[PDB]
């Protein structure tokens, strides 16, 4: 699964790389561990002739500091920094202003302590309110402009920018993409084209970011964020130096998972470049679009249920992806709200429960207004009984 | 036991009291229920709209209603 | 009896009731004067709360029996719709709900946030609203602002003064004693203040928590000086549960009273001594009904009208100390004798608000004004828009697909090299690219500060020959091989056709509403291949503008783009969403017709081939469609001849 997941992307990005002229391909923090892997693999066994980089980053690392002479609108949209906030803390630090230093600029916020949830209308003012004050944007400004000496010098430190190079994610809007070209153009003082290869993005090439899909489908690929999450190692929240060095911040994780998905993933990449394929593009672009179809609308899968939604993702603490579900749970809930608390896939989920479980979420879901249940539970399909 | 032409417009009776559906389906929730075509009047049929599985639809200027034969007559 | 008027708003309030009570007494003689509620237990309440017997409801017996042979019927509203069975030569006396200096009805426009029910209560009652509507003016600026922002005629003007500002006068009517609602008796407090805020922009706390956070103090002061504190919000206020907190809080409290909205304020008018304002128009209804001390208490003045856009100034056109904090209000309240307004800045307000207050007006006038005015109405032209593809024209192939077949079929016999997944795959391709770029608009309306979320061609052919790394030869081959087979198998629906220019030729105006990305001159191209009159007629392309009819936009751009004149909309198509539930919900006639499909044998025919015999199995599939289509519903041949015929052909 994992591999025809991954492995036909990476071949189709590295040769469109090399068609391209790419020198260098720099494989991005938690989404890069797995493809670089992939890509060295298949750099080693076809021979190609260009270099694979890895880099450390993420969101958080990046949004903040790329605040170059602006902060960004979207910071305040409908998915900046203010969403999902829950509590107080998250006001706070979604803010990126300390407690005080926040009530400081906005004592009408002293009010908002204890929110039980701060989304919705509530949140809209919010936003609106933070993106009126010119000095939370100077103050911003000025936290930015000091988070970014230690980003500029990793860039400076870890990115050639003589070469012809690009960039490897898998899934996203595009946004940090921009945020991290922005980041570019800084620390080279020029207009840096940074190219992104994506499975897929919605926004379109803007400024220097170019972005090339994989595929041309309007296919969400969030669904494999669970496998990138097995990562052994935390998403990198900043940076700091030591030996007068710029070195991310790598809190670990168990490595147990990681070590058997890159197994499998190394065994596919050798035995999927060893098919007597009459085209291989072709190949690459078949075994995807089926792949894709088949893990994003199949719930009742004996391994997308028993492995895949079984793996731990913080999205937070370590918790299923889309467990099983029992008939006290949902006694529990009342909206669907509360149901996403408990699961990140309703039919996944279902198809996993109990029938007795499937028949109660029936009786309540007209009522409580939540997703309507269209699979059947999961028949396993090869290992049917307990081995042991 | 359907009632229309090839040639548009004609008049017809309602023979009974007919409804105006905005819909060729003649869902409940097309059906206009503000006004109706009522019995022993007759209306003028603009147009001849068929279902996909060959059942005519007679137009008018409200909606459409039946061309059964029960329900309007040629005039 | 002589004259019949009903009376009917969504609740028991307004110069509707004003005057239906002063007619029902001062009226007995001349008029015959009844109240239509909306539904049986509003009648109730009515009749409960008041004792009168000539209430009754929307599609009773006895409004049945009223409103055919009615003389007039008064409302505060445009209503949103309007009894089918109302006598053709009624009098609409709409008797608005309040003045100002707000934009309202067709001036907000397509932004607001009311558009589809602007457009739903004009599409369905224009006739009504400039042929039968004899709308009140009280002053020539409000007249003109008025004619600006509604569709109203010049000639059935009504002028005169708002009967809900001086009918509950001090000798005149009350439903009510105001003592039964006090504490104590109003004498019994040095002085009555009337809170009146507005429903603001949005505001983390409440509006009545920024604008009174401590009911406690307020209670307090209004303790040491006796005064009668009355609580009246906007109705969206009510909503927060601050509201309810505060108002269960102070049930009995002596000088806190959240007022009952059971019962109609004006008519307690007569008893505020102090009205503590901000936006609402009800400050001018006070100023009507003779207050004369005010305070602005506009906190947040620079949040509201740097905000909207107003037809005049708010600090000149409105009156009352102004204040901005709740502890200055609170030291007003405590140590301030509010003064009455100026006499000169009375007279200036009074003017421009309700000048024709001056012209000795009165109730009886009113009336004679209302029951002497003469309809002379005109005949209004009717509107027709007509979808495209598959409602005007239809495919020689029939299914949309057909063309991308035949598209790859050329690609792959040109000689131009093409990628594998592309030509074998050309339909699935094409197809998943389209609705690529359509969730990228989708997700993108941030980005690009705009609603607008329709593609275009070129964005399709964009994304697949940037991703699949294209030459711009291969990308032009394609693109002009798909507009050119869509040109070529054009096939005129000449029924529909000839149908919409008979409409034409019968003085109805006629239009194109059609979702598509095509470009505006390939469309034009291929009417004229369907039918060179086309040409003529008005096109609304959704790749032109932007909206499309499947989201309703594109029918509130065409209401507000034509000079809306129209007594009926109809629109015809074959989608049962985009053009039928969409358009209804904006009050639209709709005939949804149904699309041209395969039925059993062809669509196994069809889908039994692959790429090399896709097409012409297309051809065949709708050339047997054809073939029943004839004889079924162009020949009229039974069920049995049908039967046999198609049998032995195909
Ligand atoms: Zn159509």
């Amino acid at each position: 699964y994992v591999g025809a997941s991954f492995v036909p992307y990476i071949n189709w990005a590295i040769k469109d790389a090399i068609k391209r002229g790419y020198e260098t391909i720099y494989f991005i923090s938690r989404d890069g561990h797995f493809l670089k892997q992939i890509a060295d693999k298949i750099i080693e066994i076809r021979g190609y002739n260009v270099k694979t980089k890895y880099i450390y980053g993420s969101r958080k690392a990046w949004r903040l500091p790329s605040f170059i002479t602006k902060v960004d609108d979207e910071t305040f949209w409908q998915f900046g920094n203010f969403v999902g906030m829950d509590s107080f803390e998250d006001l706070v630090k979604a803010s990126y202003l300390s407690e005080s230093e926040l009530l400081s600029l906005f004592p009408e916020f002293e009010s908002l302590r204890h929110a039980k949830h701060l989304r919705g209308e509530i949140a809209e003012n919010i936003r609106k309110i933070f993106k009126n004050s010119p000095a939370y944007h100077e103050k911003v400004l000025a936290i930015a402009a000091e988070k970014r000496k230690m980003v500029r010098q990793y860039i400076q430190q870890e990115i050639n920018p003589k070469e012809k190079f690009a960039f490897v994610e898998f899934w996203g809007r595009g946004y940090t993409q921009d945020t991290f070209g922005r980041l570019l153009n800084d620390a080279f003082g020029k207009e840096v084209k940074n190219p992104f290869y994506y499975v897929r993005s919605f926004t379109d090439d803007m400024g220097t970011s170019v972005r090339h899909n994989f595929i041309l489908a309007p296919q969400n690929f969030s669904f494999f964020e669970p496998i990138f999450a097995q990562t052994p190692y935390d998403s990198i929240p900043d940076y700091y130096e030591e030996k007068g060095r710029i070195e991310p911040i790598i809190n670990h994780r168990d490595r147990s998972v990681s070590d058997l998905i890159s197994e499998g993933l190394l065994k596919f990449t050798e035995d999927y470049l060893a098919l007597n394929t009459q085209d291989e593009d072709y190949f690459d672009a078949a075994l995807s679009q089926f792949n894709y179809q088949y893990q994003l609308n199949t719930p009742n899968d004996q391994f997308i249920c028993n492995v895949f939604s079984e793996l731990k993702d913080n999205i937070g603490v370590e918790k299923p992806y889309a467990p099983a579900l029992t008939l006290k749970q949902l006694e529990s809930i009342t909206s669907k709200q509360e149901l996403d608390k408990l699961t990140q896939s309703i039919p996944i989920s279902l198809s996993k429960s109990d029938v007795k479980v499937i028949d109660y979420y029936n009786k309540i879901q007209k009522n409580y207004n939540l997703p309507a249940y269209n699979s059947t539970p999961m028949r396993k399909a090869y290992a049917v009984n307990p081995l042991e | 036991q359907y009632v229309w032409s090839t040639q548009v417009p004609f008049r017809v009776l309602s023979l009974k009291q007919n409804s105006f559906y905005l819909d060729v389906s003649f869902a409940e929730t097309t059906k206009r229920k503000d006004i109706f075509l009522k019995e022993l009047n007759e209306i003028d049929v603009i147009a001849v709209d068929w279902l996909k599985g060959g059942v005519p639809r007679l137009l008018t200027e409200h909606g459409y209603i039946t061309a059964h034969k029960d329900w309007v007559k040629k005039s | 009896v002589d004259k019949t008027w009903l009376f009917g708003s969504y609740a028991w309030q307004g110069n509707p009731k004003a005057l239906f009570l002063y007619m029902l007494v001062n009226c007995k003689e001349t008029h015959e004067c009844w109240w239509v509620a909306d539904n049986e237990e509003s009648m109730k309440s009515i009749k409960k709360s008041t004792g009168l017997k000539n209430i009754t409801f929307t599609d009773s017996e006895k409004a049945k029996e009223l409103f055919p042979h009615a003389d007039v019927y008064v409302t505060e509203n445009f209503r949103e719709s309007y009894p089918v069975y109302m006598n053709e030569n009624i009098k609409v006396f709409n008797t608005w709900h309040g003045v100002g200096l707000k934009h309202i009805e067709l001036a907000l426009g397509m932004n607001s946030v009311l558009a589809e029910s602007i457009v739903r209560k004009y599409v369905r009652n224009y006739d009504i609203y400039k042929n039968n509507v004899l709308f009140l003016t009280t002053s020539q600026a409000m007249e003109d602002h008025f004619l600006e922002d509604m569709a109203i005629s010049k000639e059935l003007i009504i002028r005169g003064k708002y009967p809900r500002n001086a009918v509950y006068g001090p000798n005149g009517i009350h439903t009510y004693d105001i003592n039964t609602l006090l504490p104590k008796n109003k004498s019994q407090y040095s002085q009555t203040i009337l809170f009146c805020p507005t429903y603001r922009i949005g505001a983390i706390q409440g509006v009545l928590n920024s604008l009174l956070p401590d009911f406690a103090k307020l209670e307090e002061v209004c303790r040491h000086k006796n005064q009668l504190f009355i609580v009246k919000v906007h109705p969206f206020m009510k909503k927060d549960n601050y509201f309810a907190e505060m108002s269960e809080k102070y049930k009995d409290s002596e000088y806190i009273l959240f007022w009952n909205d059971d019962y109609d304020i004006y008519e307690a008018f007569n008893s505020i001594d102090l009205a503590i304002i901000d936006y609402s128009s009800i400050f001018y209804d006070l100023l009507d009904a003779g207050v004369e001390k005010f305070i602005r208490y506009v906190p947040d003045l620079d949040e509201y009208q740097n905000d909207l856009e107003l037809i005049g100034d708010y600090a000149d056109l409105t009156e009352g100390r102004i204040v901005k904090s709740f502890q200055q209000l609170l030291n007003c309240l405590d140590n301030a004798n509010i003064k009455i307004i100026s006499t000169k800045r009375k007279q200036y307000l009074m003017d421009y608000f309700f000048g024709f207050k001056k012209e000795n007006k009165s109730m009886e006038s009113l009336i004679a004004d209302v029951d002497n005015c003469q309809l002379q109405p005109k005949s209004l032209k009717e509107l027709h828009t007509f979808d495209i593809f598959d409602t005007l024209i239809r495919r020689s192939t029939l299914r949309p697909f057909s063309i991308f077949d035949y598209v790859r079929d050329k690609a792959k016999a040109s000689g131009i090299k093409f990628p594998l997944a592309l030509t074998e795959n050309w339909i699935n391709v094409r197809n998943r690219a389209e609705h690529d770029v359509r969730d990228i608009m989708r997700k993108t309306t941030f980005e690009r500060q705009s609603d607008k979320i329709e593609i275009t061609l070129d964005d399709i052919y964009t994304r697949l020959q940037k991703n699949l790394l294209l030459t711009d030869e291969q990308t032009d081959f394609l693109k002009q091989a798909e507009i050119e087979a869509e040109i070529a198998h054009v096939e005129p629906i000449q029924k529909r056709i000839n149908y919409l220019f008979s409409l034409k030729a019968k003085g109805h105006d006629v239009a194109m509403a059609s979702d598509m990305y095509l470009p505006e001159d390939v469309i034009y191209k291929m009417l004229d291949r369907a039918d060179t009159r086309l040409r003529e007629i008005p096109l609304y392309l959704s790749s032109t503008i932007g909206y499309q009819k499947s989201t309703g936009k594109l029918y509130q751009h065409i209401f507000f783009d034509l000079d809306y004149q129209y007594s009926r909309w109809t629109h015809y198509g074959d989608n049962k969403h985009a053009d039928g539930s969409v358009p209804r919900r904006l009050g639209i006639q709709t005939a949804v017709h149904d699309i041209d499909d395969f039925i059993p044998f062809e669509n196994a025919m069809v889908n039994a081939m692959d790429n090399y015999n896709r097409y012409p199995a297309y051809q065949l599939a709708t050339k047997m469609h054809r073939y029943r289509t004839q004889l079924v519903q162009e020949n009229g041949f039974g069920n049995t001849l049908f039967e046999t015929k198609y049998y032995n052909y195909a």
